[PDB]
């Protein structure tokens, strides 16, 4: 681990997120023609970053859980519920041979409140917030993410903010990277935003 | 009252006696073993041809050189074959040879009777199987066909038929089949008997054909080849 | 009556009727002669097929390459006892690294047979096995029944029409013991042919032989070398 | 055991519904009426307390209504011994779900989990089902406000206004006309609730001890579960008798 | 926990008692019809007895085991079979459905899930102290090449692929009639697949277009459960079209 | 009520006393390691709705075990129409930590609460899995126990009103955050009347 | 994109490449090492890294593909077989496992090629390598890399890569194993001797 | 003969009496429970008489009403005891065919179910055909009601459809019960009129007693 | 154990709406010796009469009033054998609760916990439903508690209730004399009156036992004190 980046800035209802394409095992980038931003449902995204290998492992475990709860409700997921359950499940799985030690990012559209973004650590501490960053990148990004909105974001300033950070991650932080996926999810459709 | 786990005044088990008669309600298994392959013919047991033949399974591959056709109580058979697939494959996995038809047959026969409402638990039986199987495949020695029945008797077969009339299915065999005969006649000899043992018609959606042959795995017949064989009666 | 309604319910006969029903299952089963020498133990069994267009198959089932069984009763029930027996041989090899003592081996089976006989209405296993084994004591041919009681026999024949085979064992009671291994199999086929009427006589197809001993593993001859032994008739005049 | 003492306690019928379950419904009938009515801002349960005698310390809040969780409550109609096993487990599952998830427990979720245990007893085990039908009242953030019923077998159906106890058939029939699926405020809902107890209970003057109404309303951004006071129940009864005289002549 | 003496035992009748009681208990039931489309594969049941004092939520016969697999159960009988019985077969398949879905990278093979279903109802028949369920299920889903399937099980676990199959009210009666109804030009759009499900259900339903409950499922999007008011609009269109035919 | 480590980005409890009210002051801190992103999430919890128990360290098992304990407290609270005693709950927590055997993960519980229906002042801390801790004095607890302990002695007003304790406490919390990484990350101060809970949320990073 | 297991797919057909050699340092004991395991034509696998861990997971996988195929009758999804094996691998750690396998088999959308690790990676790419030596292999292959490479260019590309590898990092020896999966059913091209490849490049 | 089983109430009793007129067979009716009685040894003698008389009459059908009764109950109220039940049950079998092998005597057996019936009595090959009635539908119900409306006072206040619709897929008996309770109900009022009001009140009582829809609505 | 065992329930419902065995059990509690339990609201008193009828019982130990722990006590009704397990059971429960709370088991809580085990015993096979009725007293948390536990499993919280011989008469006297929130003196006096309602178990001091729970714990009373309370009733 101690590679791989995430950043999310939530807007008026939008949320923009980006992560790098690059799954490196050993010394070289094994996969890169796949993305590791997963649709766990069509209203919910988990973007996992830390261990390149570890991301799929966590995604799958949540995928069965998220659905079992969906059954229970028999209507779409609740954001509050998704942060706590994924947190509990992941702290217990960290000790497990099937580990987790990922900084994950929940994006969900909530049935009542609206847009929700849920913070998760590698240690795995649940918090809803509206200014948060993930991966090795979280130490680097979080003060900056504190500063640049007033409450939440505005997309124009965010766009400028995002391009500026993406030169920095290659510059100071060390990834194998050559392409980045930039996405805004409004809560019902996936939008592609442009790569820098 | 007393069990079905008790002996009858004949000096035979009550539950095993009932099981053979149970077979007779359902499907047929005809396997003819020739020295050019082992063929399995079984009835899909339809109510209409408007029942998709896309993935009706009753002849299933146990291994990729051994196939199995089932007869008798069709429901009870579905779990027996699924189970049979893992055990044959544990054997294939360890030995790394092509499984012999006689080894698969012996192994499944002890599972037939473990019945009893004492000395058994949920993973064990509380009833005997009434499924008679025909395992047909090609091994190192060559093509062999084995018959298994609920009493665990395993026997070597050159032609064995069991069906809706077990007795009926067999009497026709004597009449049609003869010891040394071609593959193409072997498939045909099954379609003429198949009708006799069924009370139902010859439809392409109502029969299922599979051949396991030298150098060649278990093959499932498609709608065109199902028709070639129906033509051969 | 109402004293065989379960095997827990005792009979005022001194032996439950249900124990005795199980004895009929074995009689209804295959004629089998079991004899021993002082090096080898031989199991001669009669095959049977369930169809006309079928080639008869062994009623000798392997426990292993050092202890082996012949079934008289149900094939399934014999195999059910067999699996336990197979395990013991697999453990014997781990612990002792010899062929498991035959007398020991039979008592553990007897313990298992004992259990449904204790349970409520449950079935005692309706096979009799003639068990041929070779240990450090010598060959043993044992008779096991549907009860937990085992007999150590010099020669015993169980199954269908076995009394005619039994008078043969009596006549050549001393002879088996001194003889060479080929002869031991030869008296067994002569005895086994005695069960059958004068008309019906043993042929290579329906003859299964299990030989175990000092010098060799358990081998089944179904047409492997059945023939030189088969040679010479001597049947009981019915 | 013995097979002559067995005619199969657990078995399937060709009519599809177990003998012991129909037999258990008659027992449910016997115990007093427990109802749930929906409000467009709460949900409440109204039940008649098992006790009616002078002598009662009043250690429980109400013998019938169990406060399970801070968003769920249930009432029991049927066998009280049988009630104690289901209500204690219920207390634990409902509570774990609100507490942890921060998402208020659905009745629909709750019932499916409990019904699995009830059902096991009817299909296998040689056992017998529970003597109670339980009415769940709660709010979940999914459907919204809800009411559920469970039966001895482990069969559920979700109503929004239902009554069980004696004169059930009559009650549900009255309830269909006046309430469909949402039209009554918390106060009308409560008035409707007192009305159903009135016809069905013999005593039509009632009392705060005789009936117990507990309400669940989300007020001031937190979900509040409260047992109403003897004064509050008595004020609702006094308001209901005036209106009773006028309604039916 | 389980019963020391077996509920299901081999006795002389040809099958078994509990299979025998179980075939009776889906025969005497109401109609549950499933038609296989080319858009959506749609299931519907005749009865829920809706009357506007109650709402369906999990009360539905149709429950989705998976993101693209769903099954509709007809436990339903002379006096009504048990939602309690169905739910067990549902719980066990759903966990298995999701584990296979995880493993295959395209929509879950129905085939696995139906074979599985058949073994679940059979294992209880061999298990001590247990008996099989008295349900018949319409296992539906799409394959890993996107092939729509409508499969059926009976109570003891036996399975077939079908174009369209109908169960309950005499299973044989209704399913032969669904062949007649079925058109391949009537499955070409989403409303036409749904219209074929509903026509078989109308036959003897008490207070139709309210009792009628049918749910739609998409290619790997979750189950969409239709409310009976919304279903009623289609029911009117066909019930007039049907009158016109006679 | 064992929590994984102590690293929760803040660990601090102070409880200080009056005769007219008693107060428990807490970090409202969340988020493990040095990096936080949040400053909100429950940590002190009302269990009779008028007594508190504070469980302290990392978020997950802190919230999880509290809630599972709440259910046993509740059982006892439910049945009788009067709620449980503080002294009996005080050994109950001690045992709950003890159930997690030798070489356990360290929590630090702080219970603050007036006793139910026998009215005297109560403050206590647990830590490790240890001997009984009934005191009537003052208690400060955490891994920087010494730093909290100082403050818990510092606020007692034996005769002033409830209000003066709050304003004193606001300065007490702040000075403590400049001294350790355990205080701060937002501060929730709870003044507990016996009949209800008053929650005040203090200004302070 | 590492060690002696590499597979990349192209526009004519697909190439599979492996060594058959074992023993870093003077130490050796296996000279006909079957890194590309394939007892059947339906599924193919590769090793990489640690000797024990590849062999163990792939013999468990060996049983696993056969079982899926048997159960469906027809061959199942390449993804399902591989992923059932991935759940086992993550859990498998604590044996000094560090398995790095490349799973290849035929899926219904087409050929499926997925990348397996002992820490449970599953991603589908056009090219995968497990180990540490293909770190060297990516420089000559990448430079010339087209995905519409001729059948003939690919055979020459593999042959040369081992010869050049031998020179660069020593370890090759005895035999060069080449396998081609053409259509959807696999064939082993040739077990061409090391001494030949040296001269050609 | 025939064995009449399924949902009770289909109109199992009407059917024997109606078919009997068409054939013009002498109709002997005797209850199965009446054959077990206090008297000792009178029980099988009576069963002989029942058969002997049926035979003499010549074309005959014996409708045996509620034969289900011998099996269901071990009465414990007869001095004849368990002995009585045994000896009766055999004699009917003897008289039917047996070695006697009497002809022209058809037995139509009315039972609740033949899964509650005694296994001695039941056996195929004395009764060649068994009929299982389906649950009566809305459709069958209208034709029966038009007949009862014709027998009843005629008005436009008779509303047939409403009552049939409301009810579920349930017996023929109910159609008869709604009409009989409606007339009775009228007498309570001091009215000789049977109107839509008597019917609506009748629908409730008949529906509860027979099977009752509000349990079933949950399970559906 | 060394057998197969049972698991089938011995109770099947009725189309009445009753469970058959619990109704037979209810007859056995009535056949007992009078046991009364009243929560005064200034302490809890449990009084019983014990049919020894020979006073050849050297009990300075076990009685029909036996302390479970130091502020819980138990009095039964009916038959002795069923009591023996329930008294041991209660002591075990007292121990489980003592470890965590270290204040011995509270009464509201005790009943729920006994009730759950009693219900199994009906519900399961190889066990049978009791035919004892327990009266449980406790003073803990500055409130007295009185509950009655039925042989089915059911628990009701009472102010005053009766069981044992001639309970119908007892409960009716209890309503008239005792009204809710009367004094400790009234609770004791009516308690001893119910025993006197019909005695017939040898009139000596060691043939009645009372045990009282109050603010300082639970102790059983010496037989000589018990007699003085009786002496007043004629």
């Amino acid at each position: 681990m101690e590679y791989l980046i995430g950043i999310q800035g939530p807007d008026y209802v939008l949320v923009a997120s980006d992560r790098v394409a690059a799954s490196n095992i050993v010394q070289m980038k094994d996969d890169h023609d796949k993305m590791f931003k997963m649709s766990e449902k069509i209203l919910l995204l988990c973007v996992g970053e830390a261990g390149d290998t570890v991301q799929f492992a966590e995604y799958i475990q949540k995928n069965v859980q998220l659905y079992k709860m969906r059954n229970g409700y028999e209507l779409s997921p609740t954001a509050a519920a998704n942060f706590t359950r994924r947190n509990l499940a992941d702290c217990l799985r960290s000790r497990t041979p099937y580990h987790v030690n990922l900084l994950l990012a929940g994006y969900d559209e909530h049935e009542g409140p609206a847009l929700y973004y849920m913070d998760y650590l590698a240690a795995l501490a649940k918090a809803p917030f509206a200014a948060h960053g993930y991966g090795a990148f979280l130490t680097l990004s979080i003060l900056d993410r504190y500063y640049t909105p007033t409450i939440s974001r505005e997309r124009a300033v965010e766009l400028l903010r995002k391009c500026l950070e993406e030169l920095q991650k290659r510059f100071i932080l060390n990834l194998p990277t050559f392409s980045v996926r930039v996405i805004d999810k409004d809560g019902i459709h996936n939008l592609e935003n442009i790569t820098f | 009252d007393r069990g079905v786990n008790t002996f009858s005044p004949e000096g035979r088990l009550f539950q095993v006696e009932y099981a053979i008669e149970g077979h007779k309600l359902g499907s047929t298994a005809i396997g003819i073993q020739t020295s050019e392959g082992v063929c399995l013919a079984v009835e899909k047991r339809i109510t209409s041809p408007l029942m998709e033949p896309s993935s009706i399974e009753k002849i299933v591959e146990i291994d990729a050189h051994i196939g199995c056709a089932m007869s008798g109580l069709i429901a009870d058979a579905k779990t027996l074959i699924d189970k049979a697939r893992v055990e044959t494959q544990n054997h294939w996995f360890t030995y790394n040879e092509t499984m012999t038809v006689e080894s698969v047959t012996q192994a499944v026969s002890n599972l037939a009777l473990q019945f009893g409402e004492e000395d058994a638990d949920p993973g064990a039986m509380s009833r005997p199987f009434g499924v008679a199987l025909l395992f047909g495949g090609v091994d190192e020695k060559g093509p062999q066909l084995f018959h298994m029945d609920p009493s665990g008797t395993f026997v070597q077969c050159d032609a064995r038929a069991i069906g809706s009339a077990s007795e009926g299915a067999q009497s026709s065999l004597q009449e049609v089949y003869h010891k040394s005969t071609t593959l193409k006649e072997a498939i045909k000899s099954s379609l003429i008997i198949l009708k006799q043992v069924m009370e139902e018609k010859l439809n392409a959606t109502n029969i299922e054909l599979a051949t396991v042959q030298p150098g060649q795995n278990f093959h499932m017949f498609t709608k065109e080849e199902l028709e070639e064989v129906i033509k051969d009666i | 009556n109402q004293y065989d309604n379960d095997v827990t319910v005792w009979s005022p006969q001194g032996r439950i009727h249900q124990i005795e029903y199980a004895m009929e299952a074995v009689k209804q089963g295959s004629a089998t002669v079991g004899l021993k020498s002082k090096t080898h133990a031989v199991l001669v069994a009669l095959k049977r097929a369930q169809s006309e267009l079928a080639a008869h198959q062994k009623k000798i089932l392997h426990v292993d390459n050092h202890i082996g069984i012949s079934i008289a009763g149900l094939t399934a029930d014999a195999r059910l006892l067999c699996n336990f027996m197979r395990q013991e041989c697999l453990d014997s090899r781990f612990v002792f690294d010899r062929p498991l003592p035959v007398s020991r081996l039979v008592s553990l089976i007897g313990s298992k047979t004992q259990i449904p006989t204790q349970r409520y209405g449950r079935r005692p296993y309706g096979v009799g096995l003639l068990i041929a084994g070779y240990d450090d004591m010598g060959p043993h041919v044992f008779q096991t029944c549907p009860s937990a009681n085992y007999f150590d026999c010099r020669a015993m024949s169980i199954g269908a029409r076995s009394q005619s085979a039994r008078t043969y064992l009596e006549r050549h009671m001393s002879e088996f013991m001194q003889c060479n291994l080929d002869e031991l199999v030869k008296h067994g086929l002569r005895a086994l042919r005695e069960t059958l009427p004068a008309e019906q006589d043993l042929t290579t197809k329906n003859v299964s032989i299990g030989i175990v001993g000092k010098d060799l593993e358990f081998t089944i001859y179904d047409d492997d070398d059945v023939s030189p032994f088969l040679d010479g008739l001597e049947e009981r005049p019915q | 055991m013995s097979r002559r003492y067995d005619s199969r306690t657990t078995i399937f019928s060709p009519e599809g519904r177990l003998y012991q379950v129909e037999y258990a419904m008659e027992a449910i009938g016997h115990a007093g009426t427990c109802l749930g009515i929906l409000a467009n801002d709460g949900v409440l349960l109204a039940a008649e307390r098992r006790n009616i005698h002078k002598l009662l310390d009043e250690v429980f809040f109400s013998e019938k209504i169990y406060k399970l969780n801070e968003d769920m409550a249930c009432s029991v109609a049927g066998i009280t011994s049988d009630a104690n096993v289901l209500t204690n487990e219920l207390r634990l599952i409902a509570q774990r779900y609100l507490l942890q998830y921060q998402e208020p427990i659905p009745c629909e979720q709750l019932v499916t989990a409990l019904c699995d245990i009830k059902q096991a007893y009817t299909q296998f085990g040689g056992k017998r089902p529970f003597g109670v039908s339980l009415l769940y009242i709660g709010w979940d953030k999914h459907y919204g406000f809800q009411l559920y019923q469970s039966d001895p077998s482990g069969n559920y159906g979700g109503w929004k206004a239902t009554c069980i106890g004696n004169n059930s058939a009559a009650a549900v029939s009255m309830l269909k006309q006046d309430y469909k699926e949402g039209e009554m405020t918390l106060k009308s809902a409560l008035a409707l609730a007192v009305k159903v107890l009135n016809k069905t209970m013999d005593v039509s003057k009632l009392s705060a001890e005789k009936v117990e109404i507990a309400t669940l309303t989300r007020e001031n951004g937190k979900t509040v579960i409260r047992v109403l006071k003897q004064k509050e129940v008595e004020q609702l009864i006094k308001k209901h008798e005036e209106e009773e005289a006028k309604a039916e002549r | 926990m389980s019963y020391d003496r077996a509920i299901t035992v081999f006795s002389p009748d040809g099958h078994l008692f509990q299979v025998e009681y179980a075939q009776e208990a889906v025969k005497k039931g109401s109609t549950a019809v499933g038609v296989r489309g080319r858009d959506i594969v749609v299931l519907g049941v005749e009865k829920k007895s809706v009357a506007k004092l109650q709402d369906e939520r999990t009360v539905r016969k149709i429950c989705a085991l998976d993101d693209n697999v769903c099954m509709a159960f007809a436990v339903v009988a002379s006096v009504s079979g048990l939602t309690a019985d169905a739910r067990i077969v549902i719980n066990r398949a759903r966990v298995e459905c999701q584990s296979h879905r995880l493993t295959v990278g395209d929509p879950v093979t129905v085939e696995y899930i139906t074979r599985y279903i058949a073994s679940l109802k059979q294992r209880y028949t061999q298990s001590n102290g247990r008996r099989p369920f008295g349900i018949s299920a319409l296992i539906v889903g799409f394959d890993f090449d996107g092939t729509p399937r409508l499969y059926q099980t009976d109570p003891s676990g036996t399975y077939h692929a079908w174009k369209a199959n109908a169960i309950g009210r005499g299973a044989k009666s209704v399913r032969e009639f669904l062949e007649k109804n079925y058109t391949d030009d009537a499955i070409e759009t989403d409303d036409l697949t749904i219209k074929l499900v509903i026509k078989a259900l109308l036959e003897v339903v008490q207070s139709g277009g309210k009792n009628i409950e049918l749910a739609v499922m998409r290619r790997d999007q979750p189950l969409k459960i239709l409310s009976p008011e919304e279903i009623e609009k289609y029911v009117a269109e066909i019930e007039k079209e049907k009158e016109e035919n006679e | 009520m064992s929590v994984m480590s102590y690293n929760g980005g803040a660990v601090m409890a102070m409880k200080g006393k009056n005769c007219v009210a008693i107060a428990a002051d807490r970090r409202f801190g969340i988020q493990a390691q040095m990096v936080t992103t949040d400053f909100q999430k429950i940590f002190p919890m009302g269990d009779r709705l008028y007594i508190g128990l504070a469980g302290l360290a990392t978020d997950v098992q802190t919230v999880a075990q509290r809630l599972k304990f709440r259910l046993n407290l509740y059982e006892l609270k439910e049945g009788r129409q009067i709620k449980p005693y503080t002294l009996m709950s005080m050994v109950a927590n001690l045992l709950y930590e003890k159930r997690f055997g030798p070489y356990y993960t360290e929590p630090v519980i702080a219970g603050l609460d007036p006793k139910t229906f026998k009215p005297f002042i109560c403050s206590l801390d647990l830590i490790g899995c240890p001997m009984v801790t009934d005191d009537f004095v003052v208690s400060g607890t955490c891994s920087e126990q010494m730093y909290g302990m100082c403050e818990s002695l510092w606020e007692p007003n034996m005769d002033p009103e409830h209000l003066f304790e709050t304003i004193s406490q606001a300065m007490l919390n702040a000075v403590d955050r400049d001294a350790v990484s355990g205080m701060g990350v937002i501060v929730h101060i709870i003044e507990k009347d016996k009949i209800t809970t008053r929650t005040l949320k203090a200004r302070m990073d | 994109t590492t060690t002696l297991a590499f597979k990349f797919q192209h526009g004519v057909i697909v190439a599979a490449d492996s060594r058959a050699t074992a023993g870093p340092y003077i130490a050796s004991q296996t000279v006909k090492k079957v890194i590309e395991i394939n007892p059947y034509l339906l599924g193919t696998m590769a090793g990489g890294a640690a000797d024990c861990s590849f062999w163990e997971r792939l013999l468990a996988r060996q049983c696993r593909i056969y079982e899926l195929r048997n159960k469906e009758r027809i061959s199942v999804a390449a993804a399902s077989k591989l992923l059932a094996n991935m759940v086992y691998q993550y859990k498998g750690m604590g044996l000094s496992m560090g398995t790095m396998i490349c799973g290849w088999d035929k899926r219904g959308p087409g050929l499926y090629y997925v990348d397996s690790e002992g820490n449970r990676i599953s991603g589908t790419a056009f090219s995968v390598g497990s180990g540490s030596v293909y770190a060297f292999g990516v420089m000559d292959r990448g430079y010339s890399y087209d995905l519409q490479v001729e059948e003939a260019y690919d055979l020459a590309r593999r042959a040369i890569y081992q010869a050049t590898y031998r020179d660069a990092y020593s370890g090759g020896a005895v035999n060069l194993y080449h396998v081609r999966e053409d259509g959807w059913i696999r064939v082993s091209s040739d077990n061409v001797a090391d001494l030949h490849d040296k001269y050609t490049s | 003969g025939v064995i009449l089983y399924g949902p009770p109430g289909t109109g199992k009793t009407l059917l024997a009496k109606a078919v009997a007129n068409q054939t013009s067979a002498t109709f002997l009716r005797v209850v199965g429970s009446e054959l077990i009685q206090k008297y000792l040894g009178d029980g099988p003698k009576l069963v002989r008489e029942l058969f002997r008389v049926a035979e003499e009459h010549a074309p005959s059908i014996v409708f045996i009403d509620e034969i289900d009764a011998i099996g269901t109950k071990r009465y414990d109220s007869n001095s004849g005891g368990e002995r009585e039940i045994q000896r009766t049950m055999l004699e009917l079998l003897n008289q039917l065919d047996g070695f006697d092998s009497r002809g022209d005597v058809k037995v139509i057996m009315a039972t609740n179910r033949i899964e509650t019936l005694d296994p001695a009595l039941i056996r195929p090959g004395r009764i060649d055909r068994k009929i299982e009635f389906p649950l009566p539908d809305e459709k069958t119900k209208k034709r029966i009601f038009q007949i009862h409306t014709s027998r009843m006072t005629l008005a436009d206040d008779v509303t047939l459809d409403d009552l049939i619709m409301a009810k579920d897929d349930l017996s023929g008996a109910d159609i008869k019960a709604i009409c009989t309770e409606a007339g009775l109900m009228a007498l309570r009022e001091r009215r000789m009129k049977v109107t839509n009001e008597d019917f609506k009140k009748s629908k409730e009582n008949v529906l509860y007693k027979k099977q009752e829809g509000t349990p079933e609505g949950l399970y559906l | 154990m060394a057998e197969r065992g049972y698991s089938f329930s011995l109770t099947t419902f009725s189309p009445s709406g009753k469970l058959v065995q619990i109704e037979y059990a209810l007859a056995a509690v009535a056949g007992g010796a009078p046991s009364v339990g009243i929560k005064a609201a200034n302490g809890v008193v449990l009084a019983t009469e014990k049919k020894q009828k020979s006073i050849l019982y050297d009990e300075r130990s076990v009685h029909k009033v036996e302390p479970i722990t130091k502020h819980i006590g138990l009095v039964y009704s009916g038959m002795g054998p069923d009591y023996r397990v329930l008294v041991h059971r209660a002591r075990k429960l007292a121990q489980q609760y003592y470890l965590v709370y270290q204040e011995p088991i509270p009464t509201a809580q005790l009943v729920q916990r006994v009730a759950s085990v009693m219900q199994e015993y009906t519900q399961s096979g190889g066990v049978r439903p009791f035919g004892v009725s327990l009266l449980i007293c406790g003073w803990n948390e500055g409130r007295p508690y009185l509950f009655q536990s039925d042989p089915s499993g059911a628990y009701f919280a009472w102010k005053a209730t009766a069981m044992g011989k001639n309970y119908v008469n007892g409960k009716t006297f209890l309503e008239k004399r005792y009204n809710e929130d009367l004094e400790l003196e009234d609770a004791i006096h009516t308690a001893i009156l119910t025993l006197k309602e019909s005695f017939e178990g040898q009139m000596t001091e060691d043939n009645i036992e009372v045990g009282i729970c109050n603010e300082a714990g639970f102790r059983r009373l010496t037989p000589t004190e018990v007699r003085d309370y009786l002496a007043a009733i004629a």
